[PDB]
Formats: C-alpha cells, structure tokens, sequence
C-alpha cells in the first residue's frame, strides 16, 4: 500500500489562509523520497525528532501545506502571536507535529507558481462597541474563508458581507516558490508504517 | 427606544467610515513621502470625500438626545459626533476666521528681517534660528530678538485681535464660556461618579502642581544665572530677572543651547556610542530590529511584516523628495508605518525607540471604534513615547547591547552632567508653558482687556519665569503671536500634563520591574510584569475616562508632581550646595 503524494506535487500551492490538507490511513510513507524533491530550509518537531518521524508507525498521517515566504519562518513559531498565527493558521500541539519550510527547485514544472503570496490581517464581526476579533481554532480554518474567497488585488484591502468583515495582504512571488509543510501523526495503529 | 436608534446610526457609522479614512490616511503617506503634484491632488481628492461623508454623519447624528442615552460607550461616540465647531458660525463669520487663519500662518511662515550691514535677508528658518541657538554676541542676539518682534508680531497684533473675538463667538456656539473652556473641555469627565473632573479642575491642579515645581527651578535659575555672569559682565544683575535674549532660542522655550556654558564639569565627557556603532557597522534596520527586541523583552507584541517592507527607514537615493520629520503612521486595517530619514547616531537611536513606543501605542487599541482610537487625553501618546526614551539611555541598556565596554565606570560627576543637561530641557520648559497658557486663558477670559495685553505679558514674565525684557514693548506688539503655536491656533497645556505625565508612568514601572537605587538608572528591559501593565492602560484607548486609565497604570487618580522631584532629587542636592554664596530668586523691579 504505497502512499500517493502526488496531488501535493501537482497544480497551485494555496495561500495560508486556504491552505490544504491530506490524511493518509493505511500506507506506507516514502518520507525520504518526499523530502528529498525540494532544498529544505528548515525542520522543527514538537514531541518527536526528524529522525523519529520517518520512523515507526501512526494511525494516521495528516499534512497541511501551503505557499510561505521562508522570511515571514519568526511567525510562524510556537508561542508566537500576530496577524499569522490569529486569523490564517495555528499550529495544533496536541500531537507531535513538524514543521518544514521548504523552496521548490526549477526541476519541478508540475508545481506551478502563484502571482503572488498572501495573508489576512484581520477577520472580525463589526459593531457599535468596536471590532469582535474571530480567532482560528488549533489546526482549524478562518471563519472569514468565504469572504476571503473573492481574492485580492490590492494591500490591506477589505471585503464584507454585512455581518463579517476581512482584510488582505499580497506581494509578489520572486525567484523560486517557497512552501510550507505542516505534518501532524495520530496514534489499528499499524496502518501507516515506514 | 432612541437607544436601539442611535446603536444602529453607529453601527452603520464604523462600518462606512474604515475606507474612507484608510484611503484619506494613504494618500497622505503618498505624498509626504513622494512629493509630486498629482499626488497632492489625490490626497485633496481623498481628504475632501472624508469631509464630506463626515458632516454629514455629524448632521445626522445631531438628531439624536444624549440625555436619553445610557451606554457610555455609545454616548462618547454621540458625544464626539455632535461637536460642530466652527459650523456653529454663519457663512460669513466662519469664511473671514478662515481668512484671518491662513493670513497669520503666512505672516509667520513668510516673516524676514533686513540685517542692515549686509544686506541680506533673514528669515526665523534657518537665518534667525542659527543666532539665537548659536551666538555669544549680546548685539546680534538683542539685534535678531528684537527685530523678529518688531517686525512680524505688529503685523499680527490686529489680525490676533480679530481672532480672539471670532473665537469666542464660536465657542458661546457650542454652550461654552469661552475658547480657554472649550479647549480645557479635552479634560472633562463627566457622568463616572469618583472619576468625574471639571473643566476648572484643570487649572486648579496646574495651580497646585506648579507651585511645587517651584523650588526646583528657583535653584536651577540661580545656577544659570551664575554661570551666564561669566559670559556676559554687566550685563547681568546678581539679584534679577534674565534679559528674555540671551536663553538659546528665540524666545526661552527650551534652555538645551546653554548647555556649553552651564556644564558642571567640563572636563568629563558625556556618554556617546555613535562612534562605536560606526566601528561595528551599524544600519537603520539593524537600530530598529534592536529597538523592536527592547519592546518584546518586557512581552510587547512583534511589528508586523507591512511594517518592515512598508516603512521609510532611510532617507531615499532613487529621485524621491521627502520629509525627513519623524513620524508614526497609523493607516488603520491593520497598516502601521513609521516615516523617518534615520542616521546612525545615539539621538536616531533613541528617536527610533520613541516612534516605536507610539505605534506600540496604536496598535493596542486597535479593536476600540474609530471614534475612542486615541490616547486616554492629549498628553498620554506623547508620555509613552518619552518613557521608552528613557529607558533606552541608560548605560545598563547600552552595556547589554555592546555598545560599551564591560568594564565602564560611572562616576558621579558624569551622572550629574547627565542630570543638568536633562533639567534644561525637562525643568525650564514648565514655566514657561504654565505662564503662556495662563495668559492665553485670560486673554480669553476677559480678564486681560486688549489695552494691556503687552502689559500683563512682561509683568508675568518677570513674575512667573524671572525672565525680563531688554527693550520695553507697548501695545502695538503682540509678542505671544510671534510663537508658532500661538499663530496657529494650538493649545499649549499639553506640553505640561505630558511631563507630569511621563515621570508618573516611569516611576510606577520601575517599582514594578523592582529597580534599586535611584530612579534616573531605571532600565525596565526584561521585565514582563511591567509590559503587562502598560498594557493594561494601552488597551483601553479613549473608551474609559483618563483618570481611571491612570489609576489603572500608576495607582491613584490624580495628577502627582513628587516622582518629577523624585527624578531630579541628586541634582537638586547639587544644586543647593552650589548655590550656597549666590542669591536665589529674583526681583521684579531691575531692568537691562
Ligand atoms: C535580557 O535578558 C537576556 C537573556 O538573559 C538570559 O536569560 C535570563 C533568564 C537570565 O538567566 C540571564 O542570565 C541570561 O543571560 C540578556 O541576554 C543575555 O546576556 C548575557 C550577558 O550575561 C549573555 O551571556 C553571554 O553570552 C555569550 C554567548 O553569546 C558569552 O560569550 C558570554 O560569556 C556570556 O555568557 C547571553 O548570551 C545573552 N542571551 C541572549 C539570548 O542574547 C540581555 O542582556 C538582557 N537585557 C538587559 C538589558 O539586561
Ligand atoms: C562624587 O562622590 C564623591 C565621593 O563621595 C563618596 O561616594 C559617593 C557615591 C557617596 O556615597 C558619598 O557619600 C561618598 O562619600 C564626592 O566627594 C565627597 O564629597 C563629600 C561631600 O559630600 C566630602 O565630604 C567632605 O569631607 C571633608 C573632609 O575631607 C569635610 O571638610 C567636609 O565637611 C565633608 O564632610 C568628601 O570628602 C568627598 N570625598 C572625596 C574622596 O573627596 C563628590 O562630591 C561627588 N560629586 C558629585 C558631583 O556628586
Ligand atoms: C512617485 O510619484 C510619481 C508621480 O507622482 C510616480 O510615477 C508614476 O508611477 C505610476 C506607476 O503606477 C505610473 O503609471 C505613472 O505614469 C507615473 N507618473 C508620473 C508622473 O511619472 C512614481 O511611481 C512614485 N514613486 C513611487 C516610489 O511610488
Ligand atoms: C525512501 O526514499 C528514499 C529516496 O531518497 C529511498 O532511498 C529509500 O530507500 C526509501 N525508503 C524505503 C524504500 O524504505
Ligand atoms: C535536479 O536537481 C538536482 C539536484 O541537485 C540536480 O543535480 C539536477 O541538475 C537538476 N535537474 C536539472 C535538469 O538541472
Ligand atoms: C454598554 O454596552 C456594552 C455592550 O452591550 C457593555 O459591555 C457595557 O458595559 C455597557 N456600558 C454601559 C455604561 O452601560
Ligand atoms: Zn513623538
């Protein structure tokens, strides 16, 4: 039972806010195969070790990955609080997970790039009292998804449905693309193994 | 009920106002850092779409009965809404109060004085500025002084007169006795039960405070006095006032410039690392990636990434003209920026840590509405910002950051070459202040009649700052209008809350990162304790009464001049000693 990673390979890496996400049960995980497609720039595990994790078996196997500027990596940290981790993604740590900030080489064309990065500043419910912050749940999506679905074409710019209101950031995408990678393991509990 | 009404008249208020001022507040980042004509005129178009969706929500909303409203928050907002203004005024009387502004900021802005021996004009930027900062000649000096008065505030006696009147019409518009009232309505409280203030509160508690400012300054003006002897003999009286010409500046705001004249020890040199951050190769970037690790030491949140590759750090090379003011910016939506043509010296150190602390500042409050997105009063934003500065100069700071040796010493006599040079700056601004802002209140008032504007002017000079006139000015002069806040019609009051301020906040801090020793070694880096207390009053912006933001950051209500003593105590124990064979205080009768 070979594990596919196939689609991760293919297409358009999504923005953070949107980003995508695979489960894999019943497999057997070619993790060094995977890894070795791209120049990784950093690999940082909570609750195991880089060499643990390409070792023993899980129940399941979960990675979320998206399109992130290696220079925005300090946001992105356990702990860490802002713009990122509020209204686009939190790292859920009630498992052990890794976290791998990776650049795609120009070997790879079924990767295609897109024209720009971005993320969400904010995502409130608005008010005579002031702003209502809509904060994301560890490992969960923005309630502001469906807004930010619309796109942006500008910094800092707003879409509203009347009771939701979400603000965007982009900026263009220079040189090779860069991806993030979040890979989660829960644990019959020999269903995915090495 | 009106309630429900005015809940929904404000929700769609904060909805419809976030672009329009972001579009306004982006225009204007344009222009001040890429000056072009079209762009002057996208920030005219911008501006003029704000003002029009403003006065009519302002129409809208004065429909509505604060009386029936329960909800603060809600009544603040109204509150703030309903405010007319010179809207109050007919057509005819607001047109010629616009017309008489735009005639004094001109008259200010244009003014120049013929220096006779070379013919050559002068105006107070930069030519009259470099005499009164830099010149020992007591000619030239009387020569710059007296020509700036002569020759720009008799211009401005009629137009400040016509003004003053106008002014008060607009403030009796608005249910107020006068303008001096409607500015001190900045600082009234008013349905809070133990936190209520008055508008007459306010000058009482000036009253109250300067009076214990007083000794202080007393001992710092003999000591310039004495010192001042030694560059101009007979000139000077042992027992009097100080000629108004000889201060540093044009018209004795600030004592800085005297500092060569008055250091206690010359022969110790103050504390310097501009040539230690040139021999490590510093940058802008890397003054303000240290700035920002001073602010998340103490648990502040990070800048965001906008910040970084949105801001003007440096001063452009690619064509670009700029204004080199520093400035924070907050462009709403989650944008902050920070304008500042940053050299690699210790003053653009400090300023970056100031300007930082103001952004700080606007983003704690950023979930308030956009009507209570300000500091608690007008004093609290700028307060921050001298706090950080403070914190930011002491050598325990710099020895942390390698920008000195391990192994310095600090002896005493540099401690108190520190202490002076900050008094002249902090110390002899306040009376200074108090007394132009008293006259200002009188003047509007009607307890001053115009036939003796100048004569209660120099009668209080004398009385309040020990600061005499060289030449005697009658009433065709208007010498508080030669000052540029006065022309262009700003209060002048915050400038002294913001002091009392500022040494009440660091105070309090210090005591919670546990300091000690004396209170001018405080340094609050690595304190967590003592951000969640700033932050604590940060959060709350302008939704509650300024009184309980500072009991929330300090422990009372009130405002307390004993920490400012408590600043300066080692300096004023100097001082006493000094002055131990020289007269303290002066007389109000002698005369240059
Ligand atoms: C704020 O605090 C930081 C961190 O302080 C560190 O953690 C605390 C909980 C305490 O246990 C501290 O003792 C501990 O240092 C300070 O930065 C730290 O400064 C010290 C100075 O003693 C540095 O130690 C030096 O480290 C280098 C290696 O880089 C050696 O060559 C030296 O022999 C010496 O051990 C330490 O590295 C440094 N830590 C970091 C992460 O930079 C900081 O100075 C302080 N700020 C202020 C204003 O006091
Ligand atoms: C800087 O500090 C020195 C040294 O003072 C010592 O260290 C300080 C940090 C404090 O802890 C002091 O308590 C401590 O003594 C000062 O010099 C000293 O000044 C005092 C006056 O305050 C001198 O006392 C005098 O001594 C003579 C006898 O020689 C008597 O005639 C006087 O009546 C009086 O008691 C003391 O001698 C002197 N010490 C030395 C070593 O000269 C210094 O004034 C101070 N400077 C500043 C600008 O603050
Ligand atoms: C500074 O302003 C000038 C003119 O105000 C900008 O030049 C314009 O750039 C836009 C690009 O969107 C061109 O389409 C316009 O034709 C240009 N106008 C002119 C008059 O040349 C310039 O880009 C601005 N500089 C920066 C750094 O933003
Ligand atoms: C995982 O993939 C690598 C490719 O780098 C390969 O060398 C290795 O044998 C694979 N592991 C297996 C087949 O267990
Ligand atoms: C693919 O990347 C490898 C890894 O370095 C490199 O050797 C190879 O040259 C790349 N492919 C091409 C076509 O250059
Ligand atoms: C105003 O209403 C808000 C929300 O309904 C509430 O949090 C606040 O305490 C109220 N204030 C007053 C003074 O009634
Ligand atoms: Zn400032």
């Amino acid at each position: 039972q070979e594990c596919d990673f196939t689609p991760m390979l293919t297409g358009t890496p999504p923005p953070i806010y949107n980003f995508k996400r695979l489960v894999f049960t019943n497999c057997n995980y070619n993790l060094t195969k995977l890894l070795s497609l791209f120049q990784v720039s950093e690999f940082s595990c909570h609750q195991v070790s880089p060499s643990s994790l390409a070792t023993g078996c899980y129940s399941s196997l979960t990675v979320d990955y998206f399109a992130y500027s290696t220079d925005m990596s300090s946001y992105l940290q356990p702990g860490s609080a802002g713009e990122i981790v509020q209204f686009n993604y939190k790292q859920d740590f009630s498992n052990p997970t890794c976290r791998v900030l990776a650049t795609v080489p120009q070997n790879l064309t079924t990767i295609t790039k897109p024209s720009n990065y971005a993320y969400l500043t904010e995502c409130y419910k608005t008010s005579a009292y002031g702003k209502n912050y809509l904060y994301n749940a560890p490992g969960g999506y923005t309630p502001c998804l469906s807004l930010a679905s619309r796109g942006f074409s500008t910094k800092y710019q707003s879409h509203s449905d009347g009771e939701l209101t979400t603000t965007g950031y982009i900026y263009p995408v220079t040189g090779n693309l860069q991806m993030a990678f979040i890979i989660s393991v829960q644990y019959d509990t020999n269903s995915v193994c090495p | 009920t009106t309630e429900e009404q005015a809940k929904t008249f404000l929700e769609k208020f904060n909805h419809e106002a976030e672009d329009l001022s972001y579009q306004s507040s982006l225009a204007s980042w344009n222009y001040n850092t890429n000056i072009t004509d079209e762009n002057v005129q996208k920030m005219n178009e911008a501006r003029a779409k704000w003002s029009a969706f403003y006065e009519e929500q302002s129409r809208m909303a004065k429909t509505y009965s604060l009386e029936e409203i329960q909800n603060l928050t809600l009544k603040r907002q109204l509150k703030a809404l309903q405010h007319s203004g010179t809207s109050a005024l007919s057509a005819e009387k607001s047109k010629r109060l616009n017309t008489i502004l735009n005639k004094m900021s001109t008259i200010y802005s244009t003014g120049k004085v013929l220096d006779p021996n070379t013919q050559e004009c002068l105006a107070l930027e930069p030519g009259l500025d470099d005499i009164m900062e830099n010149s020992r000649d007591y000619n030239r000096r009387l020569w710059a002084w007296e020509g700036w008065r002569a020759e720009v505030g008799k211009q401005l006696r009629p137009l400040y007169e016509e003004y003053v009147v106008l002014e008060n019409e607009m403030a009796r518009a608005n249910n107020y006795e006068d303008y001096g009232d409607y500015w001190r309505g900045d600082y009234e409280v008013t349905g809070a039960g133990d936190y209520d203030y008055s508008r007459d509160q306010l000058m009482k508690d000036v009253e109250r405070t300067f009076a214990e400012i007083k000794p202080l300054y007393e001992q710092l003006h003999a000591y310039v006095r004495a010192k001042l002897m030694h560059t101009y003999p007979s000139y000077i009286s042992p027992t009097g006032c100080l000629p108004a010409h000889l201060l540093g500046d044009m018209w004795g705001r600030f004592w800085t410039n005297l500092y060569s004249l008055t250091v206690p020890f010359e022969h110790k040199p103050s504390i310097d690392v501009t040539e230690k951050m040139e021999n490590q190769s510093w940058d802008a970037e890397r003054i303000f990636k240290e700035a920002e690790k001073f602010f998340v030491s103490i648990s502040l949140p990070y800048m965001t990434q906008g910040f970084w590759d949105n801001s003007m750090l440096t001063e452009p090379g690619d064509g670009r003209k700029v204004v080199c003011h520093p400035t924070a910016w907050d462009l709403g939506k989650g944008d902050f920026r920070i304008k500042m043509c940053t050299k690699v010296t210790m003053d653009d150190f400090l300023t970056a840590h100031h300007e930082m602390g103001h952004i700080q500042y606007d983003m704690a409050y950023a979930a308030q509405p956009y009507l209570l997105r300000n500091g608690a009063n007008e004093g609290f934003h700028e307060a921050v910002g001298e706090i950080m500065s403070l914190s930011a100069a002491t050598p325990h700071y710099l020895k942390a950051l390698g920008l000195l040796a391990p192994d310095f010493h600090e002896d005493n006599e540099t401690e108190i070459n520190f202490l002076l040079k900050q008094a002249l700056t902090i110390v002899g601004t306040l009376p200074f202040t108090y007394m132009l802002e008293k006259w200002r209140w009188m003047v509007f008032k009607g307890e001053i009649p115009k036939q003796q504007w100048m004569e209660k002017w120099w009668e209080m000079k004398r009385e309040i700052v020990g600061v005499v006139e060289p030449l005697p000015h009658d009433e065709t002069y208007c010498d508080p209008a030669c000052l540029f806040h006065v022309a262009e019609d700003y209060s002048f009051i915050r400038y002294y809350t913001r002091t009392i301020y500022q040494f009440q906040f660091h105070e309090a801090l210090c005591k919670t990162a546990k300091h000690e020793g004396a209170l001018f070694k405080c340094d609050i880096s690595n304190s967590t304790e003592a951000g969640q207390r700033l932050l604590q009053m940060l959060r709350l912006g302008k939704s509650e009464p300024w009184t309980l933001a500072l009991e929330n950051i300090v422990g009372i209500k009130t405002m307390d001049v004993k920490p400012l003593l408590n600043y300066f105590e080692p300096l004023f124990t100097w001082l006493k000693e000094q002055n131990r064979n020289s007269f303290v205080g002066w007389s109000t009768e002698w005369t240059p």
